[PDB]
């Protein structure tokens, strides 16, 4: 079959430039229209622009059809995306996609559509920088089911990742997706539901990792 | 452009039923080019249909095309535990390629009102300057629910964000969490703080409430 190999998620600047790379392996790179697909967080899919390598025959987005190159190089069956003038409101998961043939090989004519997707590339444009979160208990109130958690709040980038009990605590958790806060930080919260009588006698720890900072906390949870 | 208008938003069913999908074009879609798409959480999109009715090797054959012009359809014979998904319609009969907004398909339960929880913000984060009070609601169904946050019983409205989680793989409900955010001094001009939800489950509307050091 064939594959699609985008390259690493990267953060860039406002008004800066990136490049998306994207490497085929399989049937033919020269004969099927490679396109990019891009689809910011919780929002649907946008298509962007495509490219027929034999004849470099590109086709942009009027969206936008100004700051957008898309070029494919035969040499290395490697297809690229230059975004320019970057905001944020671009900040998007980039796929790129190589359309389908009719079944397999030789005889196997373009269907157009696209059968073929890459893991796809993280770009997130923001003017902060790499930033270890603050973890705030979320202590349960002074039946039946009791609530407790903590607040990640003020970090960059994502993500985090939230265990309770170093792993052992699993039942009735709920980690939230992360919003963007205004100041161009993220915040999530993790909450769990508990016995009421086990409040006073089990400990509820929270282990927070922000491995692009390097940061772990395990910050106690206890009734005020 | 062609724009492609998805219906429904959401579709509530249940594991074994059969799920109809439509896909309305503003104008002919030329050589009927629809594709249907199929999107897990943190997953690329997998290639449904094609040619508006063809089916590429390897999909289910509960999953069948049909229409042309300007109506489409993605149909689901039998719906199966791993179907429930997000589904998008793209044409590509102009050079000029479009999606639609994309159709979410859910497990459909009984209606469940949340259990709502309230959090006060801690002693550690007050002394750095900002004040977060945390309005939980836990395990309900359906996933549409209303938060109005109060400050002594006064309606808050700029200064919060939510966020919901993905329905949950074994009671199939939603959790909600807004999360209310003052300067501390904001913060302690004020004494009843407040968060009011309002669900299908819940009869009247429940205000869950602390009182600012009490």
């Amino acid at each position: 079959q064939v594959q699609l190999v985008q390259s690493g998620a990267e953060v860039k600047r406002p008004g800066s430039s990136v490049t998306v790379s994207c490497k085929a392996s399989g049937g033919s790179f020269s004969t099927y229209a490679l396109s990019w697909v891009r689809q910011a967080p919780g929002r649907g899919l946008e298509w962007m622009g495509g490219v027929i390598p034999l004849l470099t025959i590109t086709n942009y987005a009027p969206r936008f059809q100004g700051r957008i190159t898309i070029t494919a190089d035969r040499s290395t069956s490697t297809a690229y995306l230059e975004l320019n003038s970057l905001r944020p409101e671009d900040t998007a998961v980039y796929y790129c996609a190589r359309e389908g043939t009719t079944g397999w090989g030789w005889l196997g004519k373009p269907i157009g559509a696209f059968a073929h997707w890459g893991q796809g590339t993280l770009v997130t444009v923001s003017s902060a920088s790499t930033k270890g979160p603050s973890v705030f208990p979320l202590a349960p109130s002074s039946g039946g089911t009791a609530a407790l958690g903590c607040l990640v709040k003020d970090y960059f980038p994502e993500p985090v990742t939230v265990s309770w009990n170093s792993g052992a605590l699993t039942s009735g958790v709920h980690t939230f997706p992360a919003v963007l806060q205004s100041s161009g930080l993220y915040s999530l919260s993790s909450v769990v539901t508990v016995p009421s009588s086990s409040l006073g006698t089990q400990t509820y720890i929270c282990n927070v990792n922000h491995k692009p900072s390097n940061t772990k906390v395990d910050k106690k949870v206890e009734p005020k | 452009e062609i724009v492609l208008t998805q219906s429904p938003g959401t579709q509530s069913l249940s594991p074994g039923e059969r799920a109809t999908l439509s896909c309305r074009a503003s104008q002919s879609v030329g050589n009927n080019k629809l594709a249907w798409y199929q999107q897990r959480p943190g997953q690329a999109p997998r290639l449904l249909i094609y040619g508006a009715s063809s089916r590429p090797s390897g999909v289910a054959d509960r999953f069948s095309g049909s229409g042309s012009g300007t109506d489409f359809t993605l149909t689901i014979s039998r719906l199966e535990p791993e179907d429930f998904a997000v589904y998008y319609c793209q044409q590509y009969g102009q050079s000029l390629s479009t999606f639609g907004q994309g159709t979410k398909v859910e497990v459909k339960r009984t209606v469940a009102a949340p259990s709502v929880f309230i959090f006060p913000p801690s002693d550690e984060q007050l002394k750095s300057g900002t004040a977060s009070v945390v309005c939980l609601l836990n395990n309900f169904y359906p996933r549409e629910a209303k938060v109005q946050w109060k400050v002594d019983n006064a309606l808050q409205s700029g200064n919060s964000q939510e966020s919901v989680t993905e329905q949950d793989s074994k009671d199939s409900t939603y959790s909600l969490s807004s999360t209310l955010t003052l300067s501390k001094a904001d913060y302690e001009k004020h004494k009843v703080y407040a968060c009011e939800v309002t669900h299908q489950g819940l009869s009247s509307p429940v205000t869950k409430s602390f009182n600012r050091g009490e």
